[PDB]
């Protein structure tokens, strides 16, 4: 899936100000295709906007975007010091490969998942992580493991549809290995041949409703919900 | 049966680029892992981009054929808008002798294998020479594989636990 | 007798009770008929068998 | 005199007779007087009567 | 339009429902993309709302 380009990766603006941010790709890419996030350093990501127009739950009305094809855009109606944050640009490839913009810092001038196992190993080594589910049907949704170096652009380590079609990145693939369990309501990621690129904080991520199920559950082609993540490191 | 077999009328690849095809469901599962019926396909828009369709087939094999499809009944509307972007339903499955249209709505139902949603299934034979057409604004189950055959005579059916 | 390459059975919904109770009445009709005729034929032909023997000895 | 429509539906001129919980067989005439006082097509009369054979 | 029997014999009746192969006929003749027909009797009745089907 296509390389993105956020615009800008950091900015510094005053209160009572808009903020225009343009995330654009190589090719022209169909519009209900992106979703837009924030993150405070120390906090997990939170969902804001999807498909270049439309807005998530539990919300003001100020972050509002536009754009289509090659150039997608999120604009901001007002800036505030509570928004001091890095915003992200996460798109679902037709090649089912999520791709990530590299974070955009706003500086302001004057139900759940649970991860398991994050910590240290030796380089070139071997270790596994798990996640475990709470209060939903881990049957349905398409799951994603994700990474984040500290104060850096994300990278998408892996994902898998419940029909079993895997998607990795070509560098990461083989060195990681996933497996999913719905009757247990838990997920697994055995991992081997580990180098300093893995020195980063990872996340288990619940994604997209597959086709069909009872519920009062809409879907988007955005995420459903995040997990709190955990650190992983190689060292000696 | 005098002859019975399965072939690929419309391959999953290359029949439907312009609709995302790879959706399945989780009651339809395989060893605790979600799935969907082998013979068939979901279709939905290309990231909320539903174009409406017209497709067809007529026999070249010279044997008789058996064909199957489905008509979508969501349990809720937000699916219907999100996938197909029309409250309108209108489908038209057409042949020479047989032809029929479908214009359903959201009909809430109770949980049955944790499914209020429904897709009413519909089917027909098709002889040599005769054409089928599909037309739709969505709400479909499309044939991937179809059943080539000849007739048979006299053989039949048993219910038995022996 | 001539025994076809046969398949006996059928099945229906509850919106087809006419055909159900019919096909019941049909098949039970036949079963009783064949049953009746064949049973009579056993009794008669064994009686006529005894009379055949009786005639031969006499 | 009643038709089955006048029987089942609750025509007041037809005695409802909820006491009649089950019975031996159904009695009609060939030409029952009391069809529906407000007309309207009645589908699947045959099927219904078969269902109420017994 | 309508008819009922005066002849006192039974009658057999026939009609048709138009399906163009193209729309320019449908507009040119009848000037409606809408189809709606209603052939009605006491027992039988049915409507028809077809489209162009190539
Ligand atoms: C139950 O069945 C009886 C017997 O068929 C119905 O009574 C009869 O209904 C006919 C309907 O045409 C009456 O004829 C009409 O009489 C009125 C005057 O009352 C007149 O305006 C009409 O032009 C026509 O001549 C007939 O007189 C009547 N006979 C008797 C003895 O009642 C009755 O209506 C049926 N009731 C129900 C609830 O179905
Ligand atoms: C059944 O229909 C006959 C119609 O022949 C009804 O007969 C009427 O009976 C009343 C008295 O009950 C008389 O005043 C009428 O003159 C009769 N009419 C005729 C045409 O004979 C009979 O009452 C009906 N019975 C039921 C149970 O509905
Ligand atoms: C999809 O739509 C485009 C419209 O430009 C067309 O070129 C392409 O052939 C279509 N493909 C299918 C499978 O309908
Ligand atoms: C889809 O249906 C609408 C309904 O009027 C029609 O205007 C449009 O042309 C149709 N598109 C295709 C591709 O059939």
């Amino acid at each position: 899936e296509i390389v993105l380009t956020q615009s800008p990766g950091t900015l510094s603006l005053s209160p009572g100000e808009r903020a225009t941010l343009s995330c654009r790709a190589s090719q022209s890419i169909s519009g209900y295709y992106l979703t837009w996030y924030q993150q405070k350093p120390g906090q997990a990501p939170r969902l804001l906007i999807y498909g270049a127009s439309s807005r998530a739950t539990g919300i003001p009305d100020r972050f509002s975007g536009s754009g289509s094809g090659t150039d997608f855009t999120l604009t901001i109606s007002r800036l505030e010091p509570e928004d001091f944050a890095v915003y992200y640009c996460q798109q679902y490839g037709i090649s089912p490969v999520i791709t990530f913009g590299g974070g955009t810092n706003v500086e302001i001038k004057g139900v759940q998942l649970v991860e398991s196992g994050g910590g240290l190993v030796q380089p070139g080594g071997s270790l596994r992580l798990s996640c475990a589910a709470s209060g939903f049907t881990f049957n349905i949704y398409d799951m994603h493991w994700v990474r984040q170096a500290p104060g850096k652009g994300l990278e998408w380590v892996s994902g898998l549809t419940t029909g079993g079609d895997t998607s990795y990145s070509g560098s990461v693939r083989g060195r990681f290995s996933i497996s999913r369990e719905n009757a247990k309501n838990s997920l697994y990621l055995q991992m081997n041949n580990l180098r300093a690129g893995d020195t980063a904080a990872y996340f288990c991520v619940r994604g997209v409703r597959e086709v069909g199920a009872t519920g009062g559950d809409p879907f988007y082609y955005a995420m459903a919900v995040w997990g709190q993540g955990t650190t992983v490191t190689v060292s000696s | 049966v005098s002859s019975f077999e399965r072939f690929e009328i419309f391959p999953k690849e290359s029949s439907w680029p312009n609709h995302t095809t790879t959706g399945v469901s989780a009651s339809c599962s395989h060893n605790g892992e979600s799935s969907f019926y082998k013979n068939l396909l979901w279709l939905t828009g290309k990231n909320g981009l539903y174009p409406n369709l017209s497709k067809s087939y007529a026999n070249n094999k010279e044997k008789e054929v058996l064909v199957l499809w489905g008509v979508h009944h969501p349990p809720n509307i937000g699916d219907q808008r999100a996938l197909y972007h029309t409250e309108n339903a209108y489908v038209s499955v057409v042949s020479s002798h047989y032809s029929r249209k479908f214009t359903p709505e959201i009909a809430k139902r109770p949980k049955v294998r944790d499914r209020e949603g429904r897709i009413n299934y519909y089917w027909t034979l098709l002889e040599p020479g005769d054409t089928i057409i599909f037309e739709a604004n969505g709400n479909l189950i499309a044939p991937r594989y179809a059943f080539a055959l000849s007739r048979g005579f006299g053989s039949g059916i048993i219910n038995s636990n022996a | 007798m001539n025994t076809q390459f046969t398949a006996v059975g059928k099945e229906f919904n509850k919106l087809e009770r006419r055909m159900e109770n019919l096909n019941k009445k049909v098949d039970d009709g036949f079963i009783d008929i064949w049953t009746y005729n064949a049973e009579l034929l056993v009794l008669l032909e064994n009686e006529r068998t005894l009379d055949f023997h009786d005639s031969n000895v006499k | 005199n009643c038709s089955v429509a006048g029987w089942i539906l609750g025509n007041p001129e037809c005695e409802l007779l909820i006491s009649r919980e089950s019975w031996s067989y159904i009695v009609e005439k060939p030409n029952p007087e009391n069809g529906t006082c407000y007309p309207g097509h009645f589908a699947d009369y045959e099927e219904l009567r078969e269902q109420l054979s017994s």
